[PDB]
């Protein structure tokens, strides 16, 4: 019945409309479902007192129609009043849009982010690390180890090696996970080379993971560098498992390549 | 763990996809 | 079996076609001829 | 009691400087209380009976200026006020003669599905009472069949009120109607019969139709031109569509799916 | 099954208080549940059959009237079948046959 | 609950009449079909046809 009052040109009746387009949005959802869609008219009409709320009620109404890109573009263009509420049955409806579209966008941004990159909204990436702070702050880290893979981002994953969860062997068995679920070489060696440098910058430098990564990684000089750190440290008992896992699990050509860096 | 529960379960969707195409091939090949 | 989940609550057909054409027409068509003998 | 209006509403102020203060006065109704069903505070109806009378007279003068799109704004608001199941006036001297007046203009708007939909509204008010709104449904009902002169008899009987703005669109919808179906198997007609069935004896309106279409002005003559010969005798379009359909047979005849 | 029963049970007085809501059932994605256990589908096609009946789409209605008729069990208490047996040839009397 | 759909059948009734008579007879006056169809008016007997 509030569909009739859309030719007023006093925009205060339109904000009286969106005053009624949010709270009782389910019974007239039947009524105006596909009939009238003048959200963009006042949302773009410089009689603004309705723009930063206008895309909210469109993002409500198109949901059970489907229209996840309609309510997703309006979810990004809805501003501060949209994401301010997470105490409903609607935050699950919108992060399943935005986080999924963000990470399947970031598959392309793992392919080609350089050149023809996409205009990622700061909320499109902002509720990513915001809800990721909900992951870090809501005590769950078998998932907070996971969404950091899902965003295809290295430095947030390197960031959460030091969190409210500790490292007994945590963040080490996660590479036993990622080695199993690992897709290609391209994402593999990038995370692989960056974790084993804070493994050397760790208090007790683990040797079997930095040997295993390097035969998984083809660095014929870094094992001569930490091998120089173990000759400089001068204990062949800890210069042992770094070297016989190397002889056991390395290639013949890889040892014939690393041998020059050992002897020099 | 819960993180492997989805990736290792779509892994058998990739593993699952090939087989109907396979019996699709053998469906004509056993005829001819 | 035969449950009907309930939300709300020959001998005949050739005869029924005789009713379909001659539903209510000339039922006692017996004396109209003798009534047309003098009018026709 | 925030009334502001009770002096100039009954007297004819035809599209004068009452309409803008009137619409902003309805805006002042909106700033005080929403035109919502107000299920809480049922006693309070200052927002319902008074503002509903104001909104129905505001619907009423909308036709006096030919405000066609904003007519159904106020009128749709009235119908949604009779959507309210609250104890108010079951009806008035306006609910029939305005709601079925909306039925009478929609009857002209040439939307018959929306014409019939509203019949859930008043199931008992159709025939058994409410002759004034029985008149549009019998009217468009007569527009269904070949009833023509009886429609002009309903132009001899407009009992409720003027209905002039709607019976003039009813004029026009007869004008294009038999301006269209004058083109039938009408073998020859003098300048009397088809002349005086519609409206026009001898103005140059008969030149407007007789030269707009054919049926040329002749020696007391309506010329029956009728070819109806060219478009039949095609095997080729059946030899294209049907040749498609034979392959559409053979797909679901031999090939396993 | 929330796709299924929540639309007849939605419909049951929306028809009795219907007007324009029907177009919502036209644009409804959940018109199909694709399986509704031989009876909710069966009466479902009838509940949407009277929709096109009352909103004047005749020939499309009568085939789902028939399809809604021919999917009902072998039980005797049949008042809804008394209803569809009537309305099924209401619309055919609207169509001449 | 069907009376508002029962009320519109007279269109189909007169289609039945004009199809029946138009099929049956071949050269009939319009001043006979309105009386046989009890139409009370031959002036729109041109118009329904």
């Amino acid at each position: 019945g509030i569909i009739s009052l859309l030719d007023e040109d006093e925009p205060q009746l339109k904000e009286f409309a969106l005053h009624k387009l949010n709270a009782v949005v389910n019974d007239f959802w039947a009524e105006i479902s596909e009939s009238v869609d003048k959200i963009e008219v006042l949302y773009e009409d410089e009689g603004f007192r309705s723009r930063q709320f206008a895309a909210l009620v469109a993002s409500k109404v198109f949901y059970h129609l489907g229209a996840f890109e309609e309510s997703l573009n309006y979810a990004l263009g809805a501003g501060d009043l949209f994401n301010v509420n997470d105490n409903s049955e609607y935050v699950e409806t919108i992060i399943a849009k935005c986080i999924d579209h963000y990470t399947k966008q970031c598959v392309e941004n793992a392919d080609l982010p350089e050149g023809e990159k996409k205009p990622i909204d700061q909320r499109l990436e902002g509720i990513v690390n915001k809800m990721f702070q909900r992951c870090l702050d809501d005590h769950k880290y078998k998932q907070a180890i996971g969404i950091a893979l899902e965003t295809r981002r290295l430095d947030v994953f390197e960031k959460t090696i030091l969190e409210s969860n500790d490292v007994p062997g945590m963040l080490a068995y996660s590479l036993k996970l990622c080695m199993s679920l690992m897709q290609n070489k391209q994402f593999r060696n990038k995370v692989l080379r960056v974790l084993v440098k804070i493994y050397m910058n760790l208090e007790k430098p683990d040797f079997i993971n930095v040997c295993q990564c390097l035969i998984f990684l083809d660095d014929p000089q870094a094992v001569s560098d930490i091998l120089e750190k173990l000759v400089k440290e001068d204990n062949l008992l800890m210069a042992y498992q770094i070297c016989f896992d190397l002889y056991e699990s390395a290639s013949q050509q890889f040892l014939s390549s690393v041998i020059q860096n050992l002897r020099t | 763990d819960l993180y492997s529960r989805y990736k290792k379960l779509q892994q058998e969707l990739e593993f699952l996809e090939v087989q109907e195409e396979y019996i699709k091939d053998e469906q004509k090949n056993l005829k001819k | 079996m035969s449950e009907k989940k309930q939300p709300v609550d020959e001998d005949n057909w050739d005869d029924d076609n005789v009713e379909d054409d001659f539903s209510n027409q000339l039922r006692a068509e017996l004396e109209k001829h003798g009534y047309k003998m003098e009018t026709s | 009691m925030y009334e502001q209006l009770k002096g100039e509403w009954n007297r004819k102020s035809p599209n004068l400087s009452k309409c803008g203060e009137e619409l902003g006065r309805l805006k002042l109704v909106l700033l005080e209380l929403n035109f919502l069903p107000t299920t809480g505070t049922k006693l309070t109806k200052q927002q319902l009976i008074l503002a509903r009378d104001i909104l129905e007279i505001g619907a009423q003068w909308s036709i006096l200026r030919k405000d066609i799109p904003s007519f159904e704004r106020y009128m749709a608001q009235l119908k949604c006020y009779y959507f309210d199941y609250k104890e108010q006036l079951p009806e008035s001297a306006y609910m029939h003669q305005l709601l079925g007046l909306n039925l009478l203009f929609l009857l002209s708007q040439n939307r018959v599905a929306e014409f019939h939909t509203e019949l859930e509204r008043l199931p008992a008010k159709d025939i058994q009472t409410n002759v004034y709104i029985k008149h549009p449904v019998s009217l468009e009902q007569y527009l269904m069949e070949g009833s023509y002169n009886k429609v002009f008899l309903a132009k001899g009987n407009i009992p409720a009120e003027s209905y002039t703005f709607f019976i003039d669109i009813l004029l026009d919808t007869i004008r294009d109607e038999i301006a269209g179906c004058i083109e039938k198997a009408y073998e020859k007609i003098l300048f009397t019969e088809a002349t005086r069935i519609l409206f026009f004896n001898t103005p140059k309106k008969m030149t407007d139709y007789a030269k707009k279409r054919g049926w040329v002005l002749g020696p007391n003559n309506y010329y029956s031109f009728a070819s109806q010969q060219q478009k039949p005798e095609d095997t080729t379009i059946p030899s294209t569509e049907l040749a498609k359909q034979v392959i559409e047979y053979a797909r679901q005849l031999e090939m396993i799916v | 099954d929330g796709q299924a029963t929540l639309l007849n049970l939605l419909l049951r007085n929306y028809l009795h208080y219907s007007l324009y809501d029907q177009a919502e059932k036209l644009v409804s994605k959940s018109v199909f549940p694709e399986q509704a256990n031989n009876n909710e589908w069966a009466r479902y096609l009838y509940y949407t059959g009277r929709i096109k009946a009352i909103q004047l789409e005749y020939s499309e209605a009568r085939r789902t009237m028939t399809n809604a008729l021919r999917k009902a069990p072998q039980h005797t208490a049949v008042g809804f079948k008394q209803t569809v047996h009537k309305l099924l040839i209401v619309v055919e009397l609207l169509l001449g046959e | 609950g069907t009376y508002t759909l029962i009320i519109r059948l007279r269109h189909n009734v007169i289609k039945t009449g004009v199809r029946m008579i138009s099929l049956s007879y071949s050269r009939i006056s319009l001043a006979d079909i309105a009386q046989k169809l009890q139409l009370d008016s031959p002036e729109d007997a041109e118009f329904i046809v």
